[PDB]
């Protein structure tokens, strides 16, 4: 349209709808969805039965190396009826491609882990286990990394607020240093910042 | 006494000329403490030597931000230290925790934990205000151990 | 439920476990507490140690108190080693916190009703 | 070697604990139909032979004795 | 060359045939699948696309063009794995329909 | 066997790492280190931030990278945005993202020439550093942490000078690096005291999850640097280094060769500056000039309701990550559609690259293992992710 | 008036002042004062340096300092004049080189005793010892019940507190023993006879004062500290070598901060176990605290792990 707009490009959304489309052919059995994003990307929804297979199955080809395990993350979205959202991401070497595994779950079902399938999942995999509880299958060793000894809170979740309960203090009672209820200098001013009248025509919901 | 009351313009001069510091590097305010034993403003030599173990220590400094993972490791160190000890606190985040003030796992002030005597502030303090609070304190020291126990 | 257990199936290989790691605390607490030394008496130790089983005892679904076991397990990992430096084992003890009231015409003298 | 030598060391067990029993002795306290306690504290019962006379506890017979005759057959096999 | 490149392997030892072995071992194990999931049409089309090319030219430098790996000995490794795949396409049936639909209402994203 | 925990020691280096060794005599073979020193509650912060005023969170995230933080902050917002950033604005994001690494391939190396225990190349060369540092002050806010790249581009334009300084600066520092290669290169003793030591080049080399130099230094050449664009910065011309064996002597060698090349490009870019202006044209994201924001009505409406809240962001997910100067980086940047963002998770470098720490020092002395780290060139603060 | 929990940074409607406050007794009580929450106002003497282990107990702006000799007027007045309740526990041991060391305990609670009183302030408190008599005992134990009557005069209802023998980490009674590093350990007098007072603990001791500061009522009515169970043995001074297994003083040392061969060594060994008919302690509750749990704690000898 003019120049400061990003010139979008066809060959990558060509290829990118062309090359996940026979990966859902070939495993009818575990892929729920497949998107193609409007700037190159890749989304294939997966019920977690086929959490190891279908991974295994991107270890190794020779039409897909995708060897580089980069991004294990973990997203929370209420409302769902299914809570969390575990979410891959993943590179091919040979092929310079980014194609992401969406994977849901909910709180006490738990999910095959990929320990024999990736050596890079050691930290990451429990990480989800001390910020939500989403218990892993068969980790060899589940522990608490990038928290404090006594939480119980899991707080990377949203009922989980901004402080916690353990505003921690020193006194020369007799030597320790003892936890307390949570007290502020300061409210943490919350403002009220959406506007209204809909800046966005495509993404428009359903109207019911 | 004129004669009792000369001595302490030697050993208050004396603790005020030799001061061998602790630092605690932690976050970002730690960088900028290195720039100041690079030799532009050479920390070196102005009355104070460089790093030096935990025991042989008189000023130690917090720099950066606590988390409660930290709070007990640095109690024990300060229970370590000799009697005539000074805590100094460079960096915004050692002042009430800068911002990640309202973080459910930072320690609220470094003041609730030890008792500090000078609040450098900043968002890296930028080595230039920081001798300058060291001047302050050799400034503080004005105090007596004569007319002390010649009082009371 | 269609969802899979983590360890037990229904009930008796879970209450078989809760009783199981008791006996691991129960050696555990006069073990300890010459190690950090600290200075209650060890009874206290396994009063305290009961309190926290029996508190939960209100369950009548499984997974959950699964559940509980890997976080009562977990608790064993740092406590059989040292990587609780003389505090976090002193937090299980309210000690110098204030009482609170709990009473009717006590909580109406101080207090917007907290 | 001797079959009445673990029946004394039974025998004061449960009175050692001040808790429940009110020096019933007997052989019959069939533990919580009779005796009465906490799910809990039979395993604390228990716990007291690796100290006293030496002794395993491997597998669920704990789960099992519910009636100190039992314990003291349960050692009674176990010894002779 | 006594560096294969890529460091943490090694030339070892015969091209040509070490490969062509291992293609047509494979093939023997495809026939064994049953035929309907689509997976042995796509596999068997490139390997044949290239064991055609694999069997048998001068010289190895001209076997890595048309044959896009790394070099020869890692292309070894592109098959080697690939007979460890295939082996366990027996064990699980990925050739089965659609299990688990999700309820009906789950990827949609504005909340 | 002996429980050691030399960590928490505060002999120089950087007093943190707490970890464990359950040697066998002499050797380790078993060692299981802790994180968590600095958590900071990063994460869960920018939950209730705007995207205009959580930038600066970014910033603070290494202790070294100014301009390369925040350059995978803005290129992960743009593409949201349907904009790309005009030709002038570019040109700089390549000169100063072509000036931290000449901060960090600095520190990586007097630093673990610390640990080692070598005293004057740690005063030799951040002496000269010095002079870079009031480029910074110059151009943007402060000594180090400046909220200077915005999601519109450049914030402003770099004032009258900075073009005979820099190549002033830029002419004079190959003398310098000419310096330590007298210093360590050609020396035996520093090349006993690193040879052989943490050859990981296997297939797990890349299983765990690696970035680059201790990447295709040992090794398999590739990169994000001439596979994947950013702005201007395929038009200039370089080369990548790569080591020979997969030791750290062979990934050393990446970082004397990795500052013979940001001389080129620094040498390159500044002949190819066009004219033009800062930020994006279209005001809906870049806020209007200060003499506009006095006069006109259009000017306000667009100024003042622009810092109430942030911009209007579509929603749908994204994901990026660019060369920071030790590594990948990640950001899978959730949005929702408000001017508040949703989930921002960061992937940051030192995950894999101290995970694999494992692998790598078994077998090996205890003097080996601080000699281990400092060539990873791992920053704490920095494994908040 | 109060707000919210007391937790910390509250209110709680008190404004106290404490004198002395650098000793063992009166530094333990003000760290419940900033926990509580209020405008703890102390003012030292001489000391700026030995009050900085005081600062971490009031959160912020809660605390306060101010410089005071106390045979002047004003500064014992000047600091007063906005306040609520007042205690004090100024006192020490031995005469001092300048001092008078008699009317330190006369004049002294007698320089608060002055304006400070009809300035309007209210549950004004002093403190006492159990065996503070007037008899011909001591020359340091005695002089002290002097002050319990000609300074009783003003004031006319304070409950001034009459603590007994005390027990914690840093004073001097217990400390006194397992100091005696020395070529005999010989007890007070080789003679197992008036041993022991009452050691009551010192968590008790700062209790009483917290529990009576808004009590009501509690004026006039003074009030004495029960200690352990029952009186105490002989046994206590084999009972320290058994389980121990056999501050602005100067630049290098004190020249005189004895032992004190003097009045120091009858001071302890009087043990007047008093009148009964003082409510004093049980009613200003709840204080009960053995001996046998506390001692592992203060003792601290070579063995440190058997
Ligand atoms: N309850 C008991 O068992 C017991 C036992 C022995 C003594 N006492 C007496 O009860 C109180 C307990 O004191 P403590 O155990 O904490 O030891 P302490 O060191 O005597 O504390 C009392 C404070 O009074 C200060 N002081 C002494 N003379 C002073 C003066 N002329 N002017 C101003 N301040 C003076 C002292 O030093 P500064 O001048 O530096 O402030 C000290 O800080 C004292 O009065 C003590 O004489 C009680
Ligand atoms: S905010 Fe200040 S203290 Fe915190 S990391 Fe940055 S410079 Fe250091």
């Amino acid at each position: 349209t003019r120049p400061t707009v990003r010139p979008r490009n066809d060959v990558a959304h060509k290829q990118l709808s062309a090359f996940g489309e026979y990966v859902a052919e070939i495993l009818p059995k575990y892929v729920q969805q497949v998107q193609v994003s409007c700037f190159n990307e890749l989304e294939i929804c997966i019920h977690p039965d086929g959490v190891i297979p279908v991974l295994t199955f991107l270890r190794d080809h020779s039409n897909a190396q995708f060897k580089s395990l980069a991004d294990l993350t973990a997203v929370d979205i209420p409302t769902r009826q299914n809570r969390f959202e575990i979410v891959y991401n993943l590179l091919s070497l040979r092929f310079n491609s980014r194609i992401r595994v969406k994977t849901y779950t909910d709180e006490l079902t738990p999910i095959e882990s990929s320990v024999p399938v990736y050596k890079a999942a050691n930290w990451y995999e429990r990480e989800i286990w001390d910020m939500f509880g989403v218990f892993f299958a068969n980790h060899p060793d589940l522990r608490r990394i990038l928290t404090d000894y006594g939480f119980e809170g899991h707080p990377f979740r949203k009922d989980f607020p901004l402080s916690g309960y353990v505003e921690l203090r020193y006194d020369d009672e007799v030597k320790r240093v003892v936890a307390e209820p949570v007290e502020l200098a300061q409210e943490f001013r919350k403002f009220d910042l959406n506007s209204p009248w809909e800046a966005f025509p495509a993404y428009r919901q359903p109207p019911e | 006494e004129y004669v009792v009351a000369k001595l302490d313009d030697l050993i208050n001069w004396a603790r005020r000329s030799s001061l061998w510091p602790m630092t605690f590097g932690l976050a970002c305010c730690a960088v900028e403490m290195m720039h100041m034993a690079a030799p532009r403003y050479d920390m070196d030599r102005f009355g104070v030597v460089f790093r030096a173990s935990p025991r042989q220590s008189d000023v130690m400094i917090v720099a950066g931000t606590l988390t409660n993972k930290m709070a007990p490791a640095l109690r024990k160190v300060y229970d370590q230290m000799p009697e005539p000890r000074y805590v100094v606190s460079m960096g915004s985040c050692a002042n009430g925790g800068g911002y990640y003030h309202y973080s459910y796992s930072v320690v609220r002030g470094c003041d609730r934990i030890v008792p500090v005597d000078i609040y450098v502030p900043g968002c890296p303090p930028t080595a230039e205000a920081l001798l300058y609070g060291i001047l302050q304190l050799q400034k503080k020291i004005k105090r007596e151990k004569r007319l002390r126990i010649w009082y009371r | 439920t269609s969802v899979k257990p983590i360890f037990s199936r229904d009930m008796n290989e879970a209450k078989r476990r809760v009783r199981e790691l008791y006996r691991a605390w129960y050696r555990e607490v006069p073990n300890t507490v010459h190690l950090f030394q600290l200075d209650i008496s060890v009874k206290q130790g396994r009063d305290k140690v009961r309190e926290m089983f029996k508190k939960n005892a209100h369950i009548t679904d499984p997974r959950v108190v699964d559940l509980l076991v890997i976080k009562g397990k977990m608790e064993l990992e740092e406590t059989i080693k040292v990587w609780k430096q003389r505090t976090h084992v002193m937090r299980f003890f309210h000690e110098t916190e204030a009482p609170r009231p709990k009473d009717f015409l006590s909580k109406f003298y101080v207090g917007h009703d907290p | 070697l001797t079959l009445e030598g673990i029946k004394d060391r039974v025998l004061y067990v449960l009175k050692l604990y001040d808790k429940i029993d009110p020096e019933k002795l007997s052989v019959n306290s069939h533990f919580m139909k009779d005796l009465g306690l906490d799910s809990l504290d039979q395993v604390e019962i228990i716990m007291a032979m690796e100290d006293e006379f030496g002794f395993e506890i491997p597998d669920i017979d704990a789960e099992k004795l519910m009636c100190p005759q039992e314990i003291v057959d349960y050692i009674a096999d176990k010894k002779d | 060359k006594k560096t294969t490149g890529l460091v943490g392997l090694a030339v070892c030892e015969t091209p040509h045939e070490r490969l062509k072995i291992l293609y047509t071992k494979i093939l023997d194990v495809l026939g064994h699948i049953p035929k309907n999931a689509a997976y042995r049409k796509y596999t068997e089309q490139i390997t044949n696309e290239k064991l055609s090319m694999v069997k048998a030219e001068p010289d190895v430098k001209k076997l890595e063009e048309r044959l896009q790996g790394g070099q020869i000995e890692e292309v070894i490794l592109q098959a080697e794995n690939e007979l460890s795949l295939a082996r366990k396409m027996i064990q699980w049936k990925p050739w089965e329909p659609l299990v688990e639909e999700p309820p009906a209402s789950q990827w949609k994203w504005p909340i | 066997n002996l429980t050691l925990n030399f960590g928490p020691q505060h002999p120089a280096a950087h007093g943190v790492l707490r970890l464990v060794m359950e040697l066998s005599g002499e050797m380790v073979r078993k060692c299981d280190p802790h994180i968590g020193l600095l958590h900071r509650g990063t994460e869960k912060l920018i939950e209730y931030k705007t995207y205009l005023q959580a930038l600066p969170y970014f910033d603070r995230l290494d202790y070294v990278s100014m301009m390369c933080n925040e350059q995978a902050y803005s290129l992960a917002v743009e593409k949201l945005l349907n904009i790309q950033p005009p030709p002038r604005a570019q040109w700089i994001r390549v000169l100063f993202g072509e000036i931290t690494r000449l901060l960090n391939h600095i520190m990586a190396v007097t630093t673990h020439a610390l640990d080692i225990g070598a005293m004057t190349p740690f005063f030799w060369m951040f002496e000269e550093r010095e002079k870079m540092f009031e480029f910074y002050e110059r151009v943007s806010g402060a000594r180090m942490h400046a909220a200077y790249v915005r999601p519109g581009g450049v914030h402003q334009d770099l004032p009258l000078g900075l073009m005979d300084d820099i190549y002033e600066f830029s002419k004079n520092f190959s003398l310098r690096i000419d310096e330590l290669e007298e210093m360590l290169t050609n020396n035996r003793i520093w090349r006993n005291r690193t040879v052989d030591i943490g050859i990981v080049t296997a297939e797990d080399a890349l299983n765990y999850g690696f970035s680059g130099v201790m990447l295709r230094g040992s090794g398999i050449q590739w990169d994000l640097r001439k596979t994947q664009p950013y702005d201007v910065y395929d038009q200039v011309e370089f080369d990548v280094p790569i080591g020979s064996r997969g030791d750290c002597y062979d990934r050393y060698l990446c970082r004397v060769e990795e500052m013979r090349q940001s001389i080129r490009i620094i040498s390159q870019c500044l002949n190819k500056m066009p004219p033009g202006e800062i930020k994006v044209d279209d005001a809906k994201v870049s806020p209007p000039k200060r003499a506009e924001m006095k006069t006109s009505m259009e000017s306000l409406i667009h100024h003042f309701k622009l810092y109430t809240e942030g911009y209007q962001v579509p929603p749908g997910a994204t994901y990026t990550a660019i060369e920071a100067p030790k590594g990948e980086f990640g950001v899978y940047l959730v949005s929702d559609g408000s001017s508040r963002p949703y989930r921002c998770k960061i992937k940051a470098p030192g995950f894999a690259h101290l995970a694999g720490l494992d692998k790598m020092s078994k077998g090996h002395m205890l003097a080996d293992v601080v000699a281990i780290i400092g060539t990873q060139d791992i920053v704490f603060g920095e494994v908040d992710r | 008036i109060p707000h919210g929990k007391g937790g910390r940074s509250s209110v709680s409607g008190i404004v106290a002042t404490v004198f002395g406050a650098t000793g063992f007794l009166g530094r333990y009580v003000v760290n419940h004062l900033g926990r509580m929450g209020s405008q703890v106002i102390v003012p030292h003497r001489c000391e700026p340096y030995d009050t900085m282990h005081l600062r971490p107990m009031g959160d912020l702006g809660q605390i306060i300092f101010m410089d005071w000799n106390g045979r002047d007027k004003d500064s014992i007045r000047r600091a007063v004049e906005h306040s609520s309740v007042v205690i004090n526990l100024v006192g020490r041991e031995w005469e001092t080189q300048n001092f008078d060391f008699e009317d330190v305990f006369v004049k002294i609670p007698q320089a608060i005793a002055q304006v400070s009183k009809e300035a309007g302030v209210e549950k004004f408190i002093h403190i006492s010892h159990l065996n503070a008599d007037i008899k011909s005992s001591s020359k340091y134990l005695r002089s002290k019940a002097v002050g319990e009557k000609e300074v009783r005069e003003t004031f006319p209802e304070a409950t001034i507190i009459k603590p007994a023998e005390i027990f914690g980490r840093e004073d001097r009674f217990l400390n006194y023993f397992a100091n005696i590093r020395w070529f005999g350990g010989v007890p007070l007098i080789s003679l197992g006879k008036k041993t022991v007072k009452q050691p009551v603990y010192i968590v008790d001791v700062t209790k009483g004062i917290i529990n009576a500061i808004k009590d009501p009522d509690a004026r006039g009515k003074t009030f004495a500290f029960v200690g352990p169970s029952r009186y105490l043995l002989f046994d206590l001074v084999q009972y320290v070598f058994a389980v121990a297994h056999r501050i602005g003083r100067l630049f290098e040392i004190s020249p005189f901060e004895p032992w004190t061969t003097r009045d120091k060594v009858e001071r302890i060994h009087t043990t007047d176990k008093i009148l009964p008919h003082l409510p004093g302690l049980e009613d200003l509750g709840v204080e009960a605290t053995p001996l046998e749990l506390k001692a592992i704690e203060v003792l601290r000898r070579h063995r440190t792990y058997r």
